[PDB]
RNA sequence: GUUACUCCAAAGGGUGUCCCUGGCCUUAGACAGCGG
RNA sequence: AGCCGAGGGAACUCGGCAAAUUGGCCCCGUAACUUCGGGAGAAGGGGUGCCUGCGGGUGUGUAACCCGCAGGUCGCAGUGAC
RNA sequence: CCUUGUCGGUUAAAUGCCGACCUGCAUGAAUGGCGUAACGAGGUCCCCACUGUCCCCGGCUGGGGCCCGGCGAAACCUCUGC
RNA sequence: CUGGGGAUAACAGAGUCGUCUCGGGCGAGAGCCCAUAUCGACCCCGAGGCUUGCUACCUCGCUGUCGGCUCUUCCCAUCCUGGCCCUGCAGCAGGGGCCAAGGGUGGGGGUGUUCACCCAUUAAAGGGGAACGUGAGCUGGGUUUAGACCGUCGUGAGACAGGUCGGAUGCUAUCUACCGGAGGUGUUGGCCGCCUGAGGGGAAGGCUCCCCCAGUACGAGAGGAACAGGGAGCCGCGGCCUCUGGUCUACCGGUUGUCCUACAGGGCAUAGCCGGGCAGCUACGCCGCAGCCGAUAAGGCCUGAAAGCAUCUAAGGCCGAAGCGGCCCCCGAAAACAGGCGGCCACCGAGGGCCCGGGAAGAAGACCCGGUUGAUGGGGCGGGGAUGUAAGCGGGAAGGGAAACCGACCCGUUCAGUCUGCCGCUCCCAACAGCCCGAGUGCUACCGGG
């Protein structure tokens, strides 16, 4: 016998395309400070930053190189509030309020919307809400959120999303949201520079591929490449089971799957396109613009080495939920030189 | 510390890239009896089913002697890589490059047999192996 | 975050970027890019290409 | 254990618990403490 | 059924299977051994394009074929493909 | 036959190859014996060069495979089929 | 060669276990002395069926093949990795045992070999089972079919559970099985969107070195530790194209032979060959992968009887593993209690699909974006890029020539010309015109108000 590890994980089976293109959040983390868990983009594009190195380790305090995505976050719009209760199993939605004045386009996703719903129904809702928290029925709240990307000529068709709400008092949960409810939300106003983000998107799709690529199996013998099993497999099993077993690497669909990345610094939020050094103010869009895209003018998060997803695609952000012990800290790092050449 | 008045080894922050698999011929740059050498193994690696050890500038590597004086052909050796033709990247993104694969004859412990080397290192080795960089002119 | 310049066709090269080849005898040469190593260790002459600066300098030399 | 048979692992050990017996002790015995 | 492949260069395999390498002409030079006929194209090394001019052989010939020299010049590469 | 005999050379490492030794289970002189230049799509060991054989697999080109319109069979078949 | 045979051998299975492998009881004794730290005779009792044999129940045109490559899974009778106990355990180490199978167990040389032997590394380089796993998956080196040589036996034809050279590897998947992709029905009216998360899967992580603790404890010396704390890497897993490399029969240029009369511009010769090469794909490039909380095993303790003392155990309690469960990641309303919520229509018609311009998706299907309330494709104008300075005109050129002139090639005009499977602006052309599907009914038992 020769030992040796298996080929491929198991953990990510059934290996199929993704339900929706939009992601789903399945867990969310503790935060003690109130407010929104997490924020939505579109990926524009990588470059390269040099800067000195703030993370612990050894070229601590030396410039080192460090390669970048950008994210494009334009501001979300609130449109409503929901409540969970506890079910027999688990959670159970009990009540959502939507507000009143929405935007022509969300018609585009939201195919049904309602008529009337004046301004006063909205008030007499929320208070129905507000009396159905303060009686002491409810476990969590949430929001009820859509992008908006007709600021950047992107689209019309939105997004619609729900988030949670840090800490742990559901009503001063509620509050935050009655507060924020009808309002834009800008990233600035949720995240903080220097922190450890998760990041969720559908991965870039390459369609049906065999195992030599789908689960790194060898290439056979070369006698093998002459008899017309050169990429295939050797065998299906042993007689006895005498079934195919699951666990064995076949073909089939390669990408369009849900990921999550753990542990990625945020390390700059813009403005406008722009970016401030100490002194100055740089477009970050390189000369001829991103490739497969074009310019950034509204507002992006700079992350800190690769995410998944194509271009044009939606991406979710979260905080981190499994950190280490050892973080760097939460301040912007001290950049020294943004590459703004071209990128074909 | 225990024993830091004279010590043979130290520390990089590189890695660079593993470049000369067993089987590789290598030139000896250091004024031994040896001239050529062959890999037979490499230091502290661990592989899996059908793969070949490899080695970079910095590690250490158990060769043979194919070409030398007398004294020193047909002897198992240990020796450290100094010079590669592969690129390599250093912290600031620039990749750097040598014209030859070379390296220089030592002990287990590090201590180099010989008292010059014939051209330039690179700081890498220079820098894991600290009484190189005495015996070399041109260091990078 | 200091810009390199091209050992055979005169131009600066951004940080992050490029090559340095090594010699032997000490001597170290910069590259901005795999044409420019390809061109200058095959053989050809920069002071004939108008998309360099040594034909400048050799124009002067006319 | 819940197996008539077709189709059920010992030499050697345990007083783990329930019982039948036979000898030496027992108005102070087997220890438990103060002392010679 | 075909083309290319960084760094290594047979670590593959029963076995260098298959693929790669060499390749035309001129000059130089050529081991052991030998039935003295060969081995031998042994091995190994240099050169080769275009344009401008000079010369030779046979020939009655600025008809036709063949053989040498010098200079200038371009390219990563001149039996440049076959 | 014991057998990967023993000694030496070739390798970092030799159930191989070459050279020697001789208890030749069971060599031997026209069922020819011992040698041998040249020759061999014969069998076998090594060196130089070369390479996707391999480390470790990647990208391209044409033809099929796939969808569409038309022509249109066969081997096999107790009934069935976790 | 014919006819037959599992009435009868070779092989896988089935049976059995002399033999084999793995154990145990007692104790001859060996161990300065001391039975049991270690080693344990002779006799006696067993487990397993992975070693060989015995038997002849199944199979004589099922497949008859050994070894290697490829790929999956299981056991523990544990080599390393986690935790403990005794020692003839000072330390560093050794020896013998218990829990524990979550992860690892590799690369080479001669030979067809499995095995065994050897080399250099290594934390260690454990072994077994699955028709001695796996030829409707590959290979075909071995396994004496037909040809041939040597030795030996035989009058001979010939033979050899002897050696040597050579010597055909077929298949359009009927059913089930698995990997992935679609269409229906049901869920007691139909439709849009957001959620819950029963249950299933996971190794998503595993391991080594270095610094410090410390030349310290220990120790006559020589030697030589540990907890905590700091760094780097190897193997495995999942993604991405900024950087670096490869390809790039889009593109640009150079050049050979020949044909289109030369020029200019083209065709053929593997894209003719050579050099470069963006987008895209890719690794030889780069990014990421928590250690806490609970309950346990061996084991270590408390309280405490039976048995006035004593005792980890009989009833009760505290601790305690890379192992078990959860947190974390992937699939997931067909979860038959076949779900929850907001909104729309219904009791002509909300809504959907085809068609049209496209691509970030894609074998067919499916997915995604847009459709004049418009920058979706194309054009035009600009930007960014690739290659390398076009044609024409002018001026020179080694030399030749009575001379007008010939001349490969050089310089200027000229970062030029050609191109763009990238970006921007602009309605100049086309996203026109339409065609299909689509829920309506009640009975009785009702439910909460009429
Ligand atoms: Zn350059």
């Amino acid at each position: 016998k020769i030992h040796r590890p298996r080929r491929g994980s198991l953990a990510y089976s059934p290996r199929k395309r993704a339900k929706s293109i939009v992601p789903r959040i399945r867990s969310w983390p503790k935060d003690s400070e109130v407010r929104m868990l997490g924020f939505a983009g579109y990926k524009a594009g990588m470059t390269h930053i040099l800067m000195i190195d703030d993370s612990p380790g050894l070229t601590k305090g030396k410039e080192i190189f460090v390669p970048v995505t950008i994210v494009e976050v334009p501001p979300l719009f609130v449109y409503g509030i929901r409540a969970y209760k506890q079910g027999y199993l688990g959670l159970e939605t009990a009540t959502e309020v939507w507000f009143h004045d929405l935007h022509k386009n969300v018609a585009r996703r939201i195919k049904t919307l309602p008529k009337n719903y004046n301004e006063e129904a909205f008030q007499a809702k929320l208070g129905q809400l507000e009396d159905l928290v303060n009686d002491g029925e409810i476990a969590d709240v949430r929001l009820l959120v859509h992008t908006q990307p007709w600021l950047i000529g992107l689209k019309k068709k939105p997004e619609v999303m729900e988030y949670a709400i840090g800490g742990d008092d559901v009503k001063a949960k509620f509050d935050y949201a009655k507060e924020k409810i009808g309002k834009e939300l800008r990233a600035g106003e949720v995240l903080h520079e220097g922190e450890l983000l998760d990041v969720i998107a559908v991965t870039k799709g390459k369609g049906t591929q065999g195992p030599v690529k789908r689960w790194g199996v060898k290439v056979q013998f070369h006698k093998a490449q002459r008899a017309g099993k050169g990429r295939h497999i050797g065998n299906l099993g042993p007689w006895h089971p005498a079934r195919v077993m699951w666990t064995v690497p076949q073909a089939g669909q390669m990408g369009f799957h849900h990921r999550t990345e753990f542990n990625k610094r945020l390390i700059a939020i813009g403005e406008n396109g722009k970016l401030v050094l100490d002194g100055n103010e740089i477009e970050i869009t390189p000369k001829g613009g991103f490739p497969h895209y074009g310019i950034v003018r509204s507002d992006f998060l700079m992350i800190e080495g690769t995410i998944p997803g194509s271009f044009k695609r939606i991406i979710r952000v979260r905080p981190a939920i499994r950190p280490p012990k050892k973080k760097p800290p939460v301040e912007r790092p001290q950049i020294t030189y943004v590459s703004r050449e071209s990128k074909q | 510390a225990k024993k830091g008045a004279g010590a043979t080894r130290g520390i990089s922050p590189v890695r660079p890239t593993r470049a000369l698999p067993i089987g590789a011929y290598l030139k000896v740059a250091d004024n031994s009896g040896a001239k050529v050498i062959q890999i037979i193994g490499v230091v502290g690696y661990k592989g899996t089913r059908r793969r070949l050890a490899a080695a970079g500038v910095g590690d250490m590597v158990v060769a043979t002697v194919k070409k030398g004086r007398p004294d020193m052909r047909h002897q198992v050796v240990r020796a450290v890589v100094v010079r590669q033709r592969k690129e390599y990247r250093r912290l600031d993104g620039m990749r750097v490059k040598f014209e030859d694969n070379a390296a220089a004859i030592v002990t287990p412990e590090g201590v180099p047999r010989g008292t010059e080397i014939r051209g330039a290192i690179a700081r890498e080795a220079a820098e894991r192996w600290v009484r190189l960089g005495s015996i070399a002119s041109i260091v990078l | 975050a200091r810009w390199n310049v091209c050992s055979y066709c005169g131009r600066e090269f951004e940080p992050g970027t490029g090559k340095m080849f090594v010699r032997n005898d000490g001597r170290v040469l910069f590259f901005c890019s795999s044409k420019c190593e390809k061109y200058y260790f095959m053989g050809r002459n920069p002071r004939k290409l108008k998309w360099t600066k040594a034909f400048q300098e050799a124009r002067l030399q006319r």
